[PDB]
């Protein structure tokens, strides 16, 4: 039964038991429920006043965590003779939450995810002689999944007649925003057991309701005439967090971010056939106080 | 206008702090909230819930012959079967379960345990075990004589085929942190060992080496604290398609 | 008393003798769709007993060296009775599920199945970055078989399996296990061709072994869905 | 501290203390 | 003073911000508001106004003869006419309508459409048709067989030159996407098509060949959000006479 | 947010959810 | 948005300054407060426990013979035993007191002082001593007849082996600096004499040289203030293992 | 001036004149 639980609980003293009828530390795990035995009725338990609070366990306080989702560096020079599988001084990105893996496994210990996500953009400047590092204006457009893109960094999508943009420089502060919760459905999959099209020729695990947008990112500035490198790293930090249906932690390491694919490791720990590293036997005790 | 001035701390981006800001689309409204079943609020609900052991955590035990210890019949009393070391930041039996990896997510923690052990023999198997857990201090009890001076639970198989050895929150303080020394007393709980009460003793018809399950949750009083990245997970280089997230 | 348990759905009944309290999923049990969630404007069709029945599928042989067994619903039953007429003639879907598992054996055999049903089981595959295609994932009736079962083939983990709605059939206890699903979906209705809300697992945690006479054990799944509304109605593709 | 006219803006909402354990712990129907 | 710290946000400019900022104009006085007809305070009253499909998006249609479709006797049962393609997102017969431009400055999109036919024949030319909607998952419906197993209207000319054909809501999320994936199951909407319930049956001195006219308007259960800039407008350079406002 | 002495100087007013689609979609007079 | 203006002072980092900071750990749980015995709210309160002076603060005094004063019987009246400097801030026989190494860590002070004094000879030990506290203006008085002009008691060594010379807080300011000019007129506190007022008269089997000890406490009067660091601890370079905190 | 949400945010408190100096001073019994 659902109760309001701010610390955990306390324990009761008992004492001698002998009684035919009741044996509460014989369970039955067939039925798929959980031990109820208390320590009370294992052992003889004095009263403690438990006074532990669980605050910190709240998936709210779990999740809501501000956590690298995108690193990116681009040469910001004159792009004329580099070629056009480069980043021309802007970059696209479809946001994701399965790039790095600390927030990935930690956001796939569920099945479903309602949260309004802020995002934080770091922007960092190194100098490609020294004479300096400039304090440059970025502008980091929001285009919706499938929109048009931006081209050119001097493209004429980057007016943002509609697409909120961000105008910040390097010497600011971080810019940060609030993106709500934009799904077409009342959660997000964090798994999608399905194919996304009507033909049989789509992706797998792939849901485009679970994909928040694009994040399009420019230097407004023109080129010097030297070159920088700048570095854009996106910070995500779910909140108002709703979460459902748990799920078993990932062991293996994940190989890609389009879907669940697992090789594990060549020896234990999280190898495919072995988990835990090995101990000699079943008696054998690894950290055994001499 | 007012007169202000800028503290220390001005202008940072902590990644844990708790502000207000900008919404990059106004008048959004989101989707109507449905009533999905299994709704999560705190992580300690997860803990609660009894995940398999690899008690068979050794070599030439491969894939799903980990999660089971096979018993067998013997020719000696008072015998050792297994036992399970308790430290939950070190790579034991204990790593990979729901207690177990939300655990790694913090530093210190406190409660009671439970190890439920289910008997996967025949009907016709009968057989008596005991289960010790031994408060820290010195070595692992490997006689049963020694052994069930601590905690126990004498185990009959009969009609109901579990039992479950409470691990009780017996520290010198509150909690318990998740050092790299464990072998310290800030650290370590202590051990589980099995034994032989009787003997394993099945028919001709009966597969004379049977099986049990280990399950270990956490009970109502158990608490986490001092949040930290999990050790479980990690990379070296960007995974796979993710270029092709930038293309 | 919880040992004895008859199912009766439709036409279709179930006694059984041997099993363990049955697992209605997080608590809950399955409904329709109410108006304050409803989506879809037009009336949807409840056929009710000519849908909500037990669909026994093919048995499956357990035997020495078997990984595991999954079913992907409601593409398991996409075919069979009215159930598959009302799913191929409508664009929208919403039902739970009623599964009863059956295993029996002597009382010389030992084993230990998990009967796991697993919400939106993305899998994965082994030693590749392709992912699955639509034919290592659609299978239908027949089912699939656990490649690596003991990372539930997504590279998680068998250990941790049993936070989904589970039971188990211990041959010494049980030979039944019966878990109650309801709709487990983001949308409240959904298309049923190209989307599983859950993947029905069964896993031989403790393999089958016995010193008498060998027999064929069979593992039978019978699903029934429960409170099935379609809508969408057009013809059959 | 939130004047932003949406209510996704504000920070977040730390004071759910409501558990319900029982529907993983206990399934069961009897 | 009052001890500040600037967050992280401070000093950038979101375009979509909602702020107050400075007069530059103090103590000016607007000039006082005239009743003007034909008030808009919402982009869904627009949507609701039916504008003319051009189903006839074909070549040698050339202008306005895009916004009419011919139909004639036929000298066979169960003919299909025409159909149309209902991705709002697409460049189909419904981009260039109130429904159509307003919701591509959107991203996500639900509630009822309704297709108006006026048939534009003579007063002596009789007919019936069937105007067919089928909820997506297969091909679309070739035969008239096939198609009318879906949601359809018959209509018989005569009195009332025109049907609506209400396309209902029927999805499984609460918006649909205007993705590039005209095929995915978020963003696919179905189909309608247009077959000979009878025949168009005119005398020797109606012309033969009748017209219809397709009208697409919203419900008032329609509704847009996640806004975005349009794909229908857009530059490559500065227009004409632009570089005279800074001469 | 306004501390500023003219009316206008204030922020966007997205509060006005009169609508009248009658005088686009019926404005015939019977 | 609110219009603001920095101060003189804005972003600077004061080491004194009383603000609220960001908490590095959001919904953490501190442990449980535990009665601990023996809580100190106030510095004051140490300040008032007695402590042993140095007063043998010479040369062939080696560690523990610093801490007491051997009297002998002597053959002339009116002699003087020893005298204790009264400067807190100057390293005399008060530095290494607990009234004395609190009080270095500020500059000002005010209130009265106590000497304590157990005699520690043998029960047979008989004697009288005159312990006398000059107030500031001229030289030490070293003759029986000068010092016993100003504040003083006489003792007799008896059943009760101590006495108190409460040293009066007798100055025009009220505090007094620990600046280093000891023979300033806010510094100089003034002398404690000793000095025989009979003689030590002990038999053939007492030991014929007894000892003093002598205790320095604070009263309740007693006040301190502003704050500096200690003068008694310092570093010319790293502390060993303090590398191996970065390794 | 503390908008932060744990308590330990606070800044310091400098409040507590409690005293007991008998209990260093006099910890004798009688």
């Amino acid at each position: 039964i659902e109760s309001i639980i701010k610390t955990a609980t306390d324990t009761v003293k008992s004492e001698i038991n002998a009684e035919l009828g009741v044996v509460p530390s014989l369970n039955a795990v067939e039925t798929g429920a959980t031990s109820n035995t208390e320590p009370e009725e294992a052992i003889q338990t004095r009263t403690v006043i438990n006074q532990h609070g669980v605050s910190e366990t709240l998936v709210e306080n779990f999740l809501s965590r501000a956590a690298l989702v995108s690193k990116r560096s681009f040469e910001y020079k004159d792009h004329t003779s580099s070629a056009a599988q480069t980043d021309k001084n802007f970059f696209k990105w479809t946001i994701n939450t399965r790039s790095f893996v600390q927030l990935r496994r930690k956001l796939e210990l569920f099945t479903y995810l309602r949260f309004d996500a802020e995002i934080t953009i770091l922007t960092t400047v190194a100098v490609n002689t020294y004479m300096g590092l400039p304090n440059l204006t970025l502008q980091a457009m929001f285009v919706p999944t499938g929109a048009l893109t931006p081209e050119k960094q001097d493209s004429f999508h980057w007016q943002s007649g509609s697409n909120a943009s961000v105008f910040f420089k390097i010497s600011d502060p971080p810019a940060r925003m609030t993106i709500p919760f934009m799904c077409i459905n009342s959660a997000y999959s964090v798994f999608y057991d399905g194919f996304a099209g009507f033909e049989k020729s789509g992706l797998y695990g792939i849901n485009p309701a679970d994909t928040i947008g694009n994040l399009c990112v420019r230097i407004v500035n023109e080129h010097q005439p030297v070159g920088f490198t700048v570095t854009v790293r996106v910070y995500m930090k779910p909140k108002h967090i709703k979460a459902w249906a748990p799920r078993p932690p990932r062991t293996l390491p994940y190989m890609s971010i389009a879907n669940a694919n697992y090789k594990g490791k060549k020896r234990a720990p999280n190898a495919l056939n072995a988990i835990i590293g090995n101990r000699d036997s079943v008696k054998t005790m690894p950290h055994n106080i001499v | 206008g007012v007169p202000t001035y800028l503290l220390p701390g001005s202008g940072q981006f902590l990644t844990t702090d708790d502000h207000s800001s900008a919404p990059v689309l106004p008048c959004f409204n989101p989707t109507p909230e449905m009533h999905i079943p299994g709704q999560v609020r705190n992580m300690l609900e997860v803990v609660q819930v009894e995940s398999m052991m690899e008690i068979n955590n050794t070599e030439s035990a491969v894939g799903m012959e980990r999660l089971k210890v096979d018993i067998s019949a013997l020719t000696d009393v008072d015998q050792l079967l297994f036992n399970i070391p308790l430290d939950i930041q070190l790579d034991g039996p204990l790593r990979n379960t729901l207690v177990g990896n939300i655990s790694r997510y913090y530093t210190h923690w406190s409660g009671s345990l439970e190890m439920t052990f289910m008997f996967c023999g025949s009907f016709m198997a009968t057989g008596k075990l005991i289960l010790c857990y031994t408060p820290p201090g010195g070595s692992c009890p490997t006689t049963r004589e020694t052994a069930m001076l601590g905690t126990h639970i004498v185990w009959d198989f009969g009609l109901q085929s579990s039992v479950t050895l409470i691990i009780p929150w017996i520290s010198g303080s509150h909690y318990r942190m998740f050092n790299n020394d464990a072998k310290s007393t800030n650290a370590n709980v202590g051990y589980v060992t099995c034994f032989m009460q009787t003997n394993l003793i099945v028919p001709s018809e009966s597969s004379d080496t049977c099986s049990l399950i280990g399950f270990i949750a956490a009970k109502d009083d158990f608490s986490l604290r001092l949040m930290r990245d999990s050790p479980d997970i990690g990379q070296i280089d960007h995974l796979h398609a993710a270029e092709a997230a930038y293309q | 008393s919880d040992r004895v348990l008859q199912l009766k759905l439709g036409n279709s009944a179930i006694v059984t003798q041997e099993a363990a309290n049955y697992c209605c999923a997080y608590g809950e049990w399955p409904n329709y769709l109410p108006d304050h969630e409803a989506v879809a404007i037009d009336k949807p069709t409840q056929p009710e007993t000519a849908t909500d029945r037990f669909y026994t599928l093919k048995s499956v042989k357990w035997e020495a060296g078997s990984t595991g067994w999954w079913w992907k619903l409601p593409d398991a039953l996409n075919n069979i009775g009215m159930f598959g007429q009302n799913v191929q003639h409508h664009y929208l879907y919403r039902s739970g599920f009623l599964i009863h598992v059956q295993c029996n054996a002597t009382r010389f055999h030992q084993g230990a199945l998990l009967v796991v049903a697993i919400p939106e089981h993305q899998r994965g595959a082994h030693n590749t970055n392709t992912s699955p295609g639509f034919d290592d994932i659609m299978k239908g009736e027949e089912g699939g078989t656990f490649n690596h079962p003991y990372v539930l083939d997504d590279g998680t983990s068998l250990a941790c399996a049993t936070i989904f709605p589970h039971q188990w059939i211990n041959l010494r206890t049980n030979n039944s296990a019966t878990i109650v699903l309801p709709w487990m979906n983001a949308a409240p209705m959904d298309f049923p061709l190209r989307h599983n809300q859950w993947t029905l697992a069964i896993i031989p945690v403790v393999p089958l072994g016995t010193r008498t006479m060998s027999s064929m054990v069979p593992i039978t799944v019978s699903i029934a869905p429960m409170c099935c509304e379609f809508n969408g109605l057009r013809h059959a593709i | 501290i939130n004047f932003y006219k949406d209510s996704y803006a504000a920070s977040a909402s730390k004071q759910d203390f409501s558990q319900d354990p029982s529907k993983f712990t206990e399934p069961v129907v009897e």
